[PDB]
């Protein structure tokens, strides 16, 4: 497997300091690419990586970008304690703020809406339901996930504290982790229909936990700290990357390919 | 087993009864996937989903572009024939035909290059 560059692009440095890109969006169709680079959400095509779209919405940094499952609208969330709900050409759509800060957007690749993971706790922004029920959490969450069938929402904590809050079932099966969870996703490959997580831990370990909060198969330990999981081939692979600087490639049971 | 309100009974050879459900939206054709493990519904808009055969939920929704769209048409027929389902590329075995007469041969639930050839006449199976 030869892994060569096609494209490459900078953010232009501000007072000697290049704001970080936080999050990165594929689009379903395979063609629009979103970054966040500082307070400004940018749009690149999959081929060529051409500078489309320059939104400058958020007054602050831009720490969670997600895509919707249908191609059309995409969410961007910044630093400024409020999340702003974009279209593909550049109209916000909603611009409701939170308490204190926002951390990730998940959509759901089945249902149309977003829930969103902030400061007070995860907001259920609706198109058709503006109003969204605020409640306490112990402190701020980190990541989330939805299923690929939307059955249950995993959210990734600091503490470990991952819980299965799902509308559908009120039942929660908690995960502790004695390290952070800065990135847990849901398979998209069910094999004898099993729903499992994979968690990045970050203490150099990457654990699958079902949804009977069991550790599927064993804890695999990493050389780096992994923040970003994904599936490669559609479940076939994962793909990691973190502290090491690199990106690396493993089977489904956890073993190491190729960076 | 599946009637007009949406209501589906998956029967066993014998009588099980293995799950039945009252889905919202009108159906009005029923086919069956040709791996075995799917089940295609079409409503009587137009619509045509894809569920499970053993959960039943709603799996997914298969991208349609025949239907013009601006009015619900009726579909005539929706057949899936499983002769090719161990192939390496899957032949366009998947049918969905409208009312109107357009009919899409695709090659699996979310083909996104079917082969639809138009005809004149309309259709009715």
């Amino acid at each position: 497997m030869h892994t060569s560059v096609r494209w490459s692009e900078t953010a232009d440095a501000v007072k000697g300091i290049r704001p970080p890109v936080n999050s990165l969006c594929y689009s379903p169709s395979g063609d629009y690419v979103v970054a966040s680079c500082g307070v400004r959400v940018l749009v690149y095509a999959a081929s060529t990586g051409t500078l489309l779209h320059s939104l400058m919405g958020h007054q602050d940094t831009i720490y969670c970008v997600d895509y919707s499952s249908d191609g059309k609208n995409f969410a961007s969330g910044g630093a400024d304690r409020t999340v702003i709900v974009w279209s593909s050409q550049g109209e916000g759509i909603v611009k409701y703020q939170h308490t204190e800060a926002i951390q990730a957007l998940a959509h759901n690749p089945t249902s149309s809406q977003l829930a969103s993971v902030s400061s007070v706790d995860w907001g259920i922004w609706s198109p058709e339901q503006p109003k969204v029920s605020k409640y306490s959490l112990p402190s701020k969450g980190l990541c989330a996930a939805w299923t690929p069938n939307g059955k249950t929402l995993a959210i990734g904590m600091l503490d470990g504290t991952v819980m299965m809050l799902s509308k559908t079932s009120e039942e929660k099966v908690i995960i502790r982790r004695p390290a952070p969870v800065w990135a847990l996703a849901f398979t998209p490959l069910r094999e004898n229909g099993i729903d499992v997580l994979a968690i990045g831990s970050w203490d150099q370990r990457l654990s699958f936990y079902n949804l009977s909060g069991t550790a599927v198969g064993r804890e695999r330990e990493l050389d780096f700290d992994p923040c970003s999981v994904s599936y490669f081939n559609d479940g076939e692979y994962i793909l990691l990357s973190g502290s090491d600087h690199k990106v690396t490639l493993f089977t489904k049971d956890g073993n190491r390919l190729i960076e | 087993i599946t009637y007009e309100d949406g209501a589906v009974i998956v029967g066993g050879v014998d009588g099980n009864r293995y799950w039945g459900r009252e889905l919202p939206y009108k159906l009005a054709k029923v086919c069956w996937g040709a791996d075995g493990n799917s089940i295609l519904f079409g409503t009587a808009t137009g619509e045509v989903y894809v569920h499970d055969a053993s959960s039943g939920e709603h799996l997914s929704q298969v991208e349609i572009k025949c239907n013009d769209g601006k009015a619900p048409s009726p579909l005539a027929g929706l057949s899936w024939h499983p002769a090719w389902v161990e192939r390496p590329e899957p032949l366009a075995t998947l049918a969905v035909c409208y009312q109107s007469g357009k009919l899409q041969l695709m090659t699996s639930i979310g083909d996104e290059t079917p082969c639809n050839v138009d005809r004149d006449l309309p259709a009715h199976f």
